[PDB]
């Protein structure tokens, strides 16, 4: 008899103002009765469980499949809330030997903190239900109930605290009911401190017998020099799994696209995606001596690819960004969306925010934030030559243009008829009105804006009222769902110089043209 | 000696707020700071029982190269029952000046049902290993109840000093001591050093402002020579300043206008508009009508990026109706980065809004949401958080505050 240190219980408790379950025991089987009985009575002799008077006024039901199976959904709905996010493979480091340990029996050996026990009580049937069932509560964590996980976890972490503080040349990873060691040290020095965690853990009474790399693990597998998911093999089909499958490749394989799957058979077929989702890649491990770098590139469609490494050509993974769903929209303010994400995601695995190489010239980004009305940052970053670049496709004049035309715009439409007009009139005379069916105001007010970019030179003043079309374009969108607004961009790429003004509508201001527009 | 008793409010659980991702450097300063706090007992490692949460990050104050621990408390704020004064003066004061007193905090033990709700999360990287988990034994920095617990026996700190000098006004909010003189800049610095040796014999350990010139004047242009575009421009302004003051007219101003004319051509000025430019000058000189406080109401902060290290604001209740206009222009180690520039104006407006108010405003950011959550945090220097909401359509009136 070597004294076994006791493993500290968990005080639970139910939720507030919920009392335990109580579930009628299911009819059984002569069979099933006598299977339940000899597993029970080796758990009584194991210490898992204990037999209980009928005071106990819970009962959760059981069954065999043998294996007994209670089933503690009822008290898992009236149990409290516990403290609850898995490693990814690119912010592991690589060690020269990784030993795996079995600590299933610690499960087992977990005790429940004594006054919960009695919710968990259950019955075994009796044979012809001529005597009382057979009366038991756990007094381990039940597979199945709530806290379990989070308890057993929790207890082994308190348990291996002085053998990593003591040890900081080893690294422990706790996974289900194995434990993940490992080191640099000489094959000799790694395992002497294998015995010793052995050792550690007898202190608690907690047995471990005396996986082969690659381990199987979360969908990775991780061998000793280089990581990759799972086998991902693209289907072969005439007529979602095709979408999380690619996301889940997306990690690795570089170059994945899922917009048009992720938009009922149609096309899609880049939806072969074959081409990489039938070679192999493999991303590397994580080291701290070298700089994290990451890179961008824009792919069409609002669709965006990156790569972090840290020497060239051997990616610790790679990803994609997709637009967040808008009306209009710029490659600019996109590609900082993805430097945030990929900021984000980097101090997530490797605690730090990479070093950026990004497709877009210096000048065009200093243009771009200098004169934005929003304010935005990009962290730490240099311009690699990769095209696509992304670039400002038209930039309005902050002063009124001198010999540039003037032209007043204007637009209106009937609620009803859904009729309207658009048109302006400038300084020299030139004058235009259109008129529209199936019309809002907020569209003549853009045709109207239109009709003066295809009229003028590539030099021109244009004067307005509507608010809703100034909110739009001092939003600077290369791209729209409208197609007004697509012809408006189209126009402002070719100008060579553009003045936009607002005015105050129903005013008097001279040229503001309400009433041909109205008409 | 004794905890006061600390509730929840009716019908309300504690926190459950995520903590989000922190750099290794963040991380290992946590850990130093934390373990040292263990020793002193001020806090305490928790189990899975506890299932609350609060986000922890950390800072450097200015002047300082020492890390320090910031708890996001603002939720549980908000769910922390009331605690059953606000001095008028301390805006009105030439100078005032603000003195951490969070390690005051510390001395006092706090309700032992209620410290549950105080947990946090030292997170790790890559999630490899769990987060080392901490709840609260004393009353904890950025905590609401922190300061109206305290209360009782900061009164008693302060009293001798409040008799020895009685024109100097103090207040407390959060963490901060915010001590005002009317007294020249050499007579403050003396005074504050005195309450900080008061303070020390007490056993209490401490580690620049003055008002504006309230509401900023509408102004408008002064010419000799007005453009179209100029013209255009002032109806503009007047129009929209007319939603603010009541007998702004427009009308002989916008008959100038009449006809379509070349924005770039100088129009003169008639005498009915000279008039009008002039009657509404006068107009913008005088105050805003019936604008007052509603302690009842929150305060509402809009903030607009003027362009090379400039930025406005305005805080209001009621739109219209300023209380508080101005434009904040320093750049202090921000010239490149917007963000930064952002974040301490936010730290000043919510200053500002401390000393004449006592409550902070709710933020109306001109930045995106995901930009603005990567990264103020790493700009932050302030005990206290406010409340924002972010604005992605650009306002029309930028400008008119330009
Ligand atoms: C010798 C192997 C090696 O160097 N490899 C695998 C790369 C680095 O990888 C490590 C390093 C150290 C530990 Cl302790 C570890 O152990 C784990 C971690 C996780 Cl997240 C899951 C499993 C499983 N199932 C095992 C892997």
């Amino acid at each position: 008899m070597v004294p076994i240190s006791p493993i500290e219980t968990v005080p639970v408790k139910l939720k507030p103002g919920m009392d335990g379950p109580k579930v009628k025991q299911w009819p059984l089987t002569e069979e099933k009765i006598k299977a339940l009985v000899e597993i029970c009575t080796e758990m009584e002799k194991e210490g898992k469980i204990s037999k209980i008077g009928p005071e106990n006024p819970y009962n959760t039901p059981v069954f065999a499949i043998w294996r007994k199976l209670v089933d503690f959904r009822e008290l898992n709905k009236r149990t409290q809330d516990f403290w609850e996010g898995i490693p990814h493979p690119a912010g592991l480091k690589k060690k020269k030997s990784v030993t795996v340990l079995d600590v299933g029996d610690a499960y087992f050996s977990v005790p429940l903190d004594e006054d919960f026990r009695k919710y968990t009580a259950f019955t075994i049937p009796s044979i012809n239900n001529e005597t009382p069932g057979i009366r038991y509560q756990y007094n381990v964590l039940p597979q199945g109930w709530k806290g379990s996980p989070a308890i057993f976890q929790s207890s082994m972490t308190k348990i291996l605290e002085p053998f990593a503080a003591q040890n900081p040349d080893i690294v422990i990873y706790q996974y289900m009911d194995d434990l993940y060691v490992g080191s640099d040290l000489e094959i000799g020095q790694h395992r002497t401190k294998i015995e010793e965690l052995r050792q550690h853990l007898l202190r608690w009474g907690l047995t471990t017998p005396d996986k082969e790399p690659p381990f199987l693990w979360m969908g990775y597998e991780l061998h000793p020099d280089k990581w990759t998911v799972q086998p991902i093999v693209l289907p072969e089909k005439d007529s979602q799994k095709l979408v999380g499958k690619l996301n889940w490749a997306s990690q690795i394989y570089p170059g994945i696209k899922v917009r048009q799957l992720s938009k009922i058979p149609l096309t899609a077929e880049l939806a072969e995606n074959r081409e990489i989702l039938k070679e192999p890649v493999h991303g590397v491990y994580y080291d701290p001596s070298k700089d994290l770098i990451a890179e961008i590139q824009k792919q069409g469609q609002g669709q965006w690819t990156y790569q972090i490494y840290q020497e060239p050509f051997k990616n610790l993974k790679t990803g994609k960004y997709a637009r967040m769903r808008g009306a209009h929209t710029n490659d600019v303010k996109q590609l900082t969306e993805a430097v945030q994400k990929i900021t984000t995601e980097s101090i997530v695995i490797w605690g730090k925010t990479p070093k950026f190489k990004l497709p877009i010239q210096k000048e065009t980004w200093e243009t771009w934030w200098t004169e934005y009305w929003q304010a935005t940052w990009i962290p730490e970053w240099e311009f690699v030559n990769t095209p696509p670049l992304v670039k400002l496709w038209y930039q309005l004049e902050k002063e009124p243009i001198v010999g540039a035309e003037t032209f007043y715009v204007d637009g209106a439409a009937n609620r009803e008829t859904k009729l309207g007009k658009a048109g302006y009139v400038t300084n020299k005379g030139r004058q235009k009105v259109v008129p529209l069916t199936n019309t809002t105001n907020q569209k003549t007010e853009l045709q109207a804006i239109y009709l003066a970019l295809q009229d003028s030179g590539l030099e021109v003043n244009i004067v307005t009222d509507s608010q809703y079309a100034l909110g739009i374009i001092q939003a600077q969108p290369d791209k729209s769902e409208s197609e007004l607004v697509n012809q408006i961009i189209e126009q402002l790429i070719k100008k060579e110089k553009v003045y936009l003004a607002w005015v105050p509508a129903h005013k008097g201001i001279g040229g503001n043209e309400q009433v041909d527009k109205l008409v | 000696i004794e905890t006061v008793p600390v509730k929840l409010k009716p019908g309300m659980d504690g926190p459950k707020v995520k903590q989000w991702p922190l750099t290794e450097e963040k991380i290992k300063a946590l850990v130093e700071i934390c373990t040292e706090m263990e020793k002193e007992g001020k806090i305490s490692k928790i189990g899975p029982e506890n299932p609350y949460n609060t986000p922890v990050f950390a800072i450097k104050k200015k002047d300082s190269t020492k890390w320090r621990k910031l708890v996001d408390f603002r939720e549980l704020n908000k769910r922390t029952q009331d605690f059953w004064p606000h001095p008028a003066g301390l805006k009105k004061k030439k100078s005032v000046t603000v003195l951490d007193v969070g390690d005051a905090y510390f001395s006092v033990p706090l309700d032992e049902d209620f410290r549950k709700y105080t947990a946090f999360t030292i997170p790790s990287i890559n999630n490899e290993t769990p987060g080392i988990r901490y709840q609260y034994n004393v009353l904890p920095q950025g905590w609401k109840g922190s300061p109206a617990i305290f209360q009782s026996s900061m009164t008693k700190i302060l009293e001798p000093f409040k008799k020895q000098n009685p024109d100097i006004v103090i207040y407390q909010y959060m963490d901060d001591l915010y001590v005002g003189s009317d007294l020249e800049i050499g007579q403050h610095r003396t005074k504050i050093e005195e309450l900080r040796q008061h303070l020390l014999r007490w056993g209490l350990t401490t580690p620049e402002l003055h008002p504006d010139k309230t509401v900023q004047p509408i102004v408008l242009p002064e010419k000799d020579s007005w453009t179209v575009n100029d013209i255009q421009k002032l109806v503009g302004k007047l129009n929209w300043a007319s939603q603010i003051y009541p007998g702004i007219k427009v009308r002989q101003l916008s008959k100038l206008l009449r006809g379509t004319k070349a924005l770039t051509e100088v129009i003169p000025l008639t005498e009915e508009a000279e008039l009008e430019l002039a009657e509404n000058r006068e107009i913008l000189k005088e105050p805003v009508h019936g604008v007052y406080y509603d302690p009842s109401k929150d305060l509402i902060a809009e903030i607009q990026k003027q362009g090379q290290g400039q930025w406005t604001y305005q805080i209001y209740q009621e739109p219209f109706k300023n209380l508080k206009t101005g434009k904040y222009a320093r750049m202090r180690g921000a010239h490149t980065n917007d963000v930064k520039q952002l974040t301490e104006a936010v730290q000043k407006i919510t200053t500002e809004s401390i000393v004449i108010w006592g409550k902070t405003p709710k933020f109306k950011l001109p930045i995106q949401k995901e930009t603005w959550e990567t990264w103020w945090t790493e700009y932050w220097q302030a005990t206290w958080i406010p409340e924002w909401e972010f604005v992605n359509t650009p306002p029309l009136v930028k400008l008119w505050y330009q």
